[PDB]
């Protein structure tokens, strides 16, 4: 399957301050890279879909960039509610794959 | 707007189709070449009330909702006129909802009738890429 | 405008099949394709599968084909049984649809022998 890996695993951060949150594939996927953003106890809420495009009711501080195998998710000026998982998915292939998560904490 | 071969080719490799849900990118510049003849703007009125649109002739019966066409199910979750842009990010992100199915490409008849089966690499070959 | 929610048992036993439904509100499966994911205790994500409008499946090879996606027209619901279950199934299950926008809550399934 296709590999996702995710960096760094934890990131701290101090609201105002932007980060950029990393993951690579194993392969190519072109464009096919999704990012999620997951709280405790809800579900996941799609941020950036085909690694670049906007959401609609998500937050402009949030971007995607990248292809092939190398892709990021910023976010300038990072708020409160920004704390949490964040996970890649790449849907170029069956199965389905999440790279580890990077979990974006308040430092 | 109507695409060169090599032109759509870069475009699709860009907008993630070079190996998408295992179909080559020759499938898609082939799809398109007998389905639009490269052209964004192209429509096509069917029998059953719905029309094709785009590129990539998505139908209005069962991906997008042109609000004219009677059991419409919008599987795509996108309205028709999004799919006659000369950006062909909406045709694109359509038309891998649409190969996600167990079908795959064969929801499009051209492709179906003039590309599978055949060298579709041929389509790409000759190309910048 | 739509709306997804998990529900069924959140304790089974080992061996057992474990069975989740989802019901949607707000428009027709059968305009849309529908997914089942999980999360394991340690923050991992797991696609599981989908179910598109033709009523083709894809099952994610991790699961050895112990898993089916079935849907309700009728009763607007589709659901997700998961064969022979062991503690490694233990996780929080969710139901979504395939581009991703709308969630369910999520529910928690423990397999225990207790």
């Amino acid at each position: 399957d296709i590999v996702l890996t995710q960096s760094p695993a934890t990131l701290s951060v101090t609201p105002g301050n932007s980060v950029s949150l990393s993951c690579r594939a194993s392969q190519s996927i072109g464009d096919n890279l999704h990012w999620y953003q997951q709280k405790s106890h809800e579900s996941p809420r799609l941020l950036i879909k085909y690694a670049s495009q906007s959401i609609s009711g998500i937050p402009s501080r949030f971007s995607g960039s990248g292809s092939g195998t190398d892709f990021t998710l910023s976010i300038n000026s990072v708020e409160t509610e920004d704390f949490g998982m964040y996970f890649c998915q790449q849907s170029n292939s069956w199965p389905y794959t999440f790279g580890g998560g990077t979990k974006l904490e308040i430092k | 707007k109507v695409f060169g071969r090599c032109e759509l080719a870069a475009a699709m490799k860009r907008h993630g189709l070079d190996n998408y849900r295992g179909y080559s990118l020759g499938n898609w510049v082939c799809a398109a070449k007998f389905e639009s003849n490269f052209n964004t703007q192209a429509t096509n009125r069917n029998t059953d009330g719905s029309t094709d649109y785009g590129i990539l002739q998505i139908n209005s019966r069962w991906w997008c909702n042109d609000g004219r066409t009677p059991g419409s199910r919008n599987l795509c979750n996108i309205p028709c006129s999004a799919l006659l842009s000369s950006d062909i990010t909406a045709s694109v992100n359509c038309a891998k909802k649409i190969v996600s199915d167990g079908n795959g490409m064969n929801a499009w008849v051209a492709w179906r009738n003039r590309c599978k089966g055949t060298d579709v690499q041929a389509w790409i070959r000759g190309c910048r890429l | 405008d739509v709306q997804l929610q998990e529900s069924g048992p959140s304790l089974v036993k080992p061996s057992q099949t474990l069975s989740l439904t989802c019901s949607v509100t707000g428009d027709s499966i059968t305009s849309d394709y529908w997914s089942w994911i999980r999360k394991f205790p340690g923050n991992r994500l797991e696609y599981m599968g989908y179910v598109s409008y033709s009523g083709s499946t894809y099952y994610n090879p991790s699961l050895k084909s112990r898993i089916s996606i079935t849907r309700d027209t009728s009763k607007n619901q589709y659901y997700l049984d998961l064969n022979s279950v062991t503690t490694e199934d233990t996780a929080t299950y969710y139901c979504a649809n395939w581009d991703g926008d709308y969630w369910g809550q999520g529910t928690l399934v423990t397999v225990s022998a207790a």
